[PDB]
């Protein structure tokens, strides 16, 4: 159960698990989420903008125990440290790619603690 | 036990005699 | 002159009469839960989620349709009237599906700010949960019919201001519809401002659709002019 | 109760179920002094009716010789009329459709005499279509004597005289309750009033009506001709009078018969004629109303009478007076789960404890009926039963609990050991 | 210009406190002495609902298709 | 009612009662509000000329010790037309009981 | 099954008889003027006995005849039991199936008519005019598990009637409107003479 790097997961074949319910930002205690949503040409509704403030980020894990669609998850990987202030500040695209580094990491730490909570 | 003759029930004596109505005004 | 003390929990107010259970109670700060009912419009009864204890009987009244008799004890907090406001309100919240997370009526619908304070706490029902189509009238309202608790407070606008006759109650029982037989559409004046009167989710505006949920907005007063009455 | 009877004679207010049927001549019943019962004031007539204290068997009390004269205003600037039910909502009555089979003009005497208590306009009935060959007969009984200038407009030594209109309609449900019904007739489509606004001699059509049952009105002429102190020769001080029945169910003769108030079920049954079921030594579980009263077992119940009291000391009343069976054949869930099953279509849909509320019985009963898992869901059943009483506005709220409370009663190992069975079969 | 947040000057701007009444409204405004405007209170009419005239007999207050 | 409901207790509700009943009967010249909380705390209002002596009263005494001073602090009200409010905090050594002195003020 | 019109027929058209014109004199006659404004259970009724089942333009046409908002007539046909909107067969039919009927065995006037006939369970026949579906409450129980026809009742019935109501109406006869067998008038079967008599002195009403 711990904390660590944040990443987004998706269903089997790629679906944005994410159904931008905002949920993670009004818990949030730094307030690092920021969420602009948008209805896609499809119909359901997805992001546009999606923001963690990796400097303000405190760390409360509330937003992994507040998603009902269970979308955002605290990857437990340590490895870090940049050399800038202007490069932590994580888009989009790099949460869905560090959720796509790996899965099976994350996918077997759920799957062995779904139980208890 | 016969699927017409409504004009029996309805238009044959109900018509003839109604009566007289005056039915009231209620116009509204 | 003119008036009937009556001892709403046991404290005496002056009304006119002929007034309502509701007018009363509204008098002196209170609120009974409000579905079937508004001020604007006009007045049925078909949700029954107003139900006070009336002293010195032993049943229960609806406070939207009755005038005011001789003065009574209007006994709001009971260990009945709680038997009842609980007891409605648990049965419209399982024939629902589980919507908000996207019900964009997500930070204001009434089964969402009366279910804290009143009604129950877990749920024994535990399947069913039937499931209507939906449909599309203008390019305006956006429209899940599934939701629709059958308040029948868009119904009666039809034949209230907006004089535009078209909608109606298509159904029996378990299984009555809301929207329009043939697909007519309905635009006119004031055809926009329904999915205000609407009390649940189930309407909602079609730009508006996926934006943001209603508890970051400032919410500042102003006027508009775009017409001379302002 | 008197006596103990409550016998079955000639001197009752039918006039022959084999005598004539279609249109005739008015022989001995049918308008015998016409012109004397009207030429009296209302107030001969008003509280004539507290001699008889019907009580009205429609299936509830409150006896018209009080809603008529009570509960009636004189006038004020706009007219009356009289609504006459003729439609069998209740499982299985047949009370009705033989009244109209061989009597058409016992019920036309007492219209304008019922009307004549209020000072009506007209008169107005209301038949179901279903019942398609014997309503033409009705016209025709008009076709016989009205048509024949024995009533209306000045007929007979009066100016007081009247009409009489029959509507149809198609697949209703405001026989079961009144104020629906002065609905439907407008043209909206049956979901019934507020039961206090102004109640429905206050707040009706356009003006305020008054609504009765077929024998609320059709003993009227014969309870003002006999009169007495005959009216309550059976029965206790409470009751009075003598009602048609009707036996269906498991018996050798399934058919009507007359009889009065305070009759025990045991000799009230079995006699006319046969009790084919085993009338002894069989289950018998018994229902004393068309619907809205219980299963009671083989306990005293055959003892006691038909008083409405004497029900109301057993746990459901009973006044819509239907007698049916179940003795051995009959699986107990299995039927009462049907009667559930008849309530989903026929249901209006505007009450929130009504609508929603009868599917959830719906569901679970279909479910013991199959036999299912464990118990516990009886009691949170029977709170179910315990929600909807006085929540609704119809009677069909407690039309819809009283038969399952009194499942809950009587019968605990109804299912108790059948859902185990089914326990025992996955095991 | 890196996010497009709503980064701001305006250093007040989020100041909002929960009075009593009129009567203390406008002292504490003026115990520290800065300009104001005011609005009014607005308290709808009570008003006169009564089921029942919606059925009629020569009026026009009636309703259908319920 | 149930479990998981907090039990209270009469017992501290009675002798809080009743302990300081008393108090504003031996100095009814400063004490102008007290109240008994429903779970078993007590305030003595005290318009802030006897800032001193009620504290010097209850300093010392043989029915009540009063000598641990745990809580200073300051909370603001505005909408009162004296914003302020100096509450202090003291505890009885030989008691176990809390008391706390709410004293009003303004600014200036 | 499911209450809507995805328009198929929206205009068929439908036109009523100059018989039945005539008629609605009888009927506007009765209701009381100005608050009269609605005839529509005997007049869709009789639209229903011009044509069997009407299309949606049936529905339209008498909007214009009764001044109603077209709106008004859809809440009525689409609630009572009698009318119908789809397509229907010449001969309606119905088992009464309810909870007494049950218990005078409605299995045997249950199936064994499907057997016999070649349809399926609550379905009108694959050729042309046979339905079939189930009703409840139209009077006596105290009779079998009885069938009602488009306009009369078939009481006491049987599976020998089973071999006869279904046998006889493929050749097109009319199988006795009524109790085919035992009481004709269901009488109360010891004590259905009651002494018949005239009613012992009328002439009591001096009171
Ligand atoms: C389950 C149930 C079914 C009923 N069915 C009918 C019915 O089919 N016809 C009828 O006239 N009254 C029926 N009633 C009773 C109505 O309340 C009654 O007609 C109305 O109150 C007038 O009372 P009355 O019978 O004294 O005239 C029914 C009541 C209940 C509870
Ligand atoms: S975790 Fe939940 S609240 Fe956050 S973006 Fe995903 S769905 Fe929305
Ligand atoms: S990880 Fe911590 S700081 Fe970041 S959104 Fe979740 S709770 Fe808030
Ligand atoms: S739109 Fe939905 S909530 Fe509003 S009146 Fe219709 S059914 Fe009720
Ligand atoms: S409208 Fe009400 S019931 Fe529907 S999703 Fe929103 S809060 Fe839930
Ligand atoms: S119980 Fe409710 S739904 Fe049923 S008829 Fe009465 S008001 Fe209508
Ligand atoms: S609140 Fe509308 S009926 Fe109870
Ligand atoms: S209910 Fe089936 S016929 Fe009487």
């Amino acid at each position: 159960r711990f904390r660590g790097e944040h990443a987004l997961r998706r269903y089997p074949s790629g679906e944005e698990r994410c159904i931008a319910c905002k949920l993670c930002e009004a818990v949030c205690p730094a307030q690092a989420i920021t969420i602009e949503a948008e209805p896609r040409a499809d119909g359901s509704r997805r992001t546009t903008r999606y923001d963690i403030d990796m400097t303000k980020c405190i760390y409360c894990g509330f937003c992994q125990e507040a998603c009902p669609v269970d979308a955002i998850v605290e990857g437990p990987n340590f490895e870090f440290s940049t050399e800038t202030h202007e490069e932590l500040l994580y888009n989009k695209e790099k949460l869905l790619n560090n959720g796509d580094k790996w899965e099976a990491e994350i996918a077997a730490n759920i799957q062995a603690d779904y139980l208890y909570r | 036990y016969s699927t017409y003759t409504f004009l029996d029930l309805n238009l044959d004596l109900s018509k003839f005699r109604m009566p007289q109505p005056s039915s009231g005004r209620e116009s509204p | 002159s003119n008036l009937i003390e009556v001892f709403v929990d046991g404290q005496s107010v002056m009304v006119e009469p002929g007034t309502t259970v509701l007018q009363a109670c509204e008098k002196v700060g209170m609120q009974i839960p409000r579905f079937c009912y508004h001020e604007r419009l006009s007045v049925a009864g078909n949700c029954r989620m107003c139900l006070v204890e009336i002293e010195k009987a032993p049943k229960v009244v609806a406070a939207c349709a009755m005038p005011v008799m001789k003065g009574w004890n209007i006994l709001t907090n009971s260990e009945k009237t709680k038997k009842a406001r609980e007891g409605v309100m648990e049965f419209l919240l399982a024939n629902h599906p589980l919507d908000c997370p996207i019900c964009d009526q997500g930070g204001e619908c009434d089964l969402q700010d009366q279910s804290m304070m009143f009604g129950s706490d877990r749920s024994r029902f535990l399947e069913g949960k039937r499931a209507v189509e939906d449909k599309n009238i203008g390019p305006l309202v956006k429209t899940i019919m599934t939701r629709c608790i059958q308040c029948t407070r868009c119904i009666r606008f039809a034949s209230e201001i907006a004089g535009v006759d078209d909608l109606g109650t298509t159904g029996r029982g378990n299984d009555m519809q809301v929207g329009t037989y043939i697909e007519k559409m309905f635009m006119s004046e004031l055809s926009g401002n329904i999915i205000d009167i609407c009390p649940v989710g189930a309407l909602t505006s079609k730009p508006y659709a996926f934006t943001a949920r209603p508890w970051e907005t400032r919410k500042t007063e102003s006027i508009d002019v775009m017409d001379a009455v302002g | 109760f008197g006596s103990l009877k409550d016998e079955d004679r000639i001197f009752t207010n039918l006039y022959g179920r084999h005598d004539w049927r279609l249109k005739g001549a008015q022989s001995r019943g049918d308008w015998y002094k016409t012109k004397e019962i009207l030429l009296k004031g209302p107030d001969w007539i008003l509280g004539e009716v507290k001699t008889s204290g019907l009580r009205g068997r429609g299936g509830a009390g409150f006896p018209t010789g009080l809603k008529w004269s009570f509960m009636n205003k004189p006038s004020d600037g706009r007219p009356k009329y009289l609504v006459v039910n003729a439609d069998e909502g209740e499982p299985g009555t047949c009370k009705d459709r033989e009244i109209i089979r061989h009597d058409p003009h016992k019920l036309v005497e007492g219209c304008l005499v019922g009307g004549r208590a209020m000072g009506a306009r007209a008169a107005y009935i209301y038949i179901r279509g279903e019942f398609y060959n014997e309503a033409s007969n009705l016209q025709v009984a008009i076709r016989e004597a009205y048509e024949a200038g024995l009533i209306g407009k000045n007929a007979c030594g009066s100016g007081y005289d009247f009409d009489v209109f029959v509507v149809r309609g198609a697949g209703a449900y405001i026989c079961g309750e009144e104020t629906a019904l002065i609905e439907s007739i407008e043209g909206k489509q049956g979901k019934p009033r507020l039961k206090p606004p102004f109640p429905a001699d206050v707040g009706v059509f356009g003006c305020p009506t008054t609504v009765a049952n077929v024998e609320t009105v059709a003993v009227s002429p014969t309870i003002c001709r006999r009169g007495g102190a005959w009216f309550a020769s059976f029965g206790r001080e409470r009751n009075s009078g003598t009602k048609l029945f009707n036996i269906s169910g498991h018996v050798n003769n399934p058919c009507t018969v007359e009889e009065e108030m305070s009759v025990p079920l045991k000799e009230l049954i079995e006699k006319h004629a046969g009790g084919v079921t085993g009338g002894w030594d069989n289950l018998l579980a018994v229902i004393p109303g068309g619907s809205s009263t219980p299963l009671i077992p083989k306990s005293v119940c055959e003892t006691v009478l038909m008083d409405f009291d004497a029900l109301i000391q057993a746990q459901t009343g009973l006044g819509t007076a239907a007698v049916i069976v179940m003795d051995r054949s009959t699986d107990i869930v299995k039927a009462i789960a049907r009667l559930i099953e008849f309530y989903k279509h026929e249901s209006c849909g505007q009450c929130t404890p009504c609508r929603e509320g009868v599917d959830w019985m719906n569901k679970v009963m279909a479910r013991f009926v199959r036999g299912d898992a464990r118990p516990a869901e009886i009691d949170s059943l029977w709170e179910i039963s315990k929600q909807i009483e006085g929540h609704t506005i119809c009677a069909l709220g407690d039309g819809a609990a009283w038969p399952v409370q009194g499942l809950i009663r009587h019968f605990r190992p109804e299912l108790e050991e059948r859902m185990q069975q089914f326990a025992q079969q996955h095991q | 210009p890196l996010m497009g947040w709503a980064s701001t000057a305006d250093p007040l701007s989020n100041l909002v406190l929960t009075f009593s009444t009129k009567e203390d409204a406008v002292a504490f405004a003026e115990k520290n002495g800065w300009s104001y405007d005011v609005e009014e209170r607005k308290v709808p009419k009570p008003k006169s609902k009564s089921y029942g005239a919606n059925f009629s007999w020569n009026k026009r207050t009636r309703v259908s298709t319920k | 009612t149930r479990p998981t409901v907090r039990p209270r207790n009469d017992v501290a509700h009675k002798q809080l009662s009743a302990f300081g009943e008393y108090v504003a009967e031996i100095l009814p010249k400063y004490v102008q509000q007290v109240q008994v909380s429903c779970f078993n705390e007590l305030e003595i209002c005290i318009h802030p000329d006897g800032v001193i002596p009620v504290l010097t009263f209850l300093r010392d005494h043989s029915n009540a010790q009063f000598k641990s001073l745990a809580d200073l602090t300051a909370v603001d009200i505005p909408t009162r037309q004296n914003r302020f409010e100096i509450v202090y905090n003291l505890l009885s050594l030989r008691f176990n009981s809390r008391i706390r002195v709410k004293t009003y003020t303004d600014e200036l | 099954v499911h209450r809507d019109t995805p328009e198929n027929n929206p205009e068929t058209p439908f036109d009523f008889t100059p018989e039945n014109y005539k008629r609605i004199e009888a009927i506007v006659k009765n209701y009381p003027e100005g608050h009269k404004a609605a005839a529509v259970l005997p007049v869709l009724d009789l639209a229903q006995r011009q044509n069997g089942w009407l299309p949606i333009s049936a529905m339209n046409k008498v909007a214009e005849i009764l001044q109603v908002p077209p709106m008004r007539v859809y809440e009525v046909a689409t609630f009572y039991t009698m009318y119908n909107r789809k397509p229907v067969g010449k001969y309606h039919i119905q088992v009464c199936t309810t909870t007494p009927c049950m218990l005078r065995n409605s299995d045997s006037i249950l199936e064994a008519i499907q057997k016999k006939l070649g349809i399926k369970v609550g379905e009108t026949t694959p050729d042309k005019l046979f339905t079939l579906i189930e009703v409840e409450c139209l009077g006596a129980c105290v009779n079998a598990p009885m069938v009602q026809i488009n306009d009369n009742y078939y009481e006491d019935l049987t599976p020998k009637d089973i071999e006869e109501i279904i046998d006889e109406l493929k050749a097109g006869k009319i199988p006795k409107p009524g109790p085919r067998s035992g009481r004709f008038s269901c009488e109360p079967a010891g004590g259905l003479t009651s002494l018949t008599e005239p009613p012992k002195g009328p002439g009591f009403g001096v009171q």
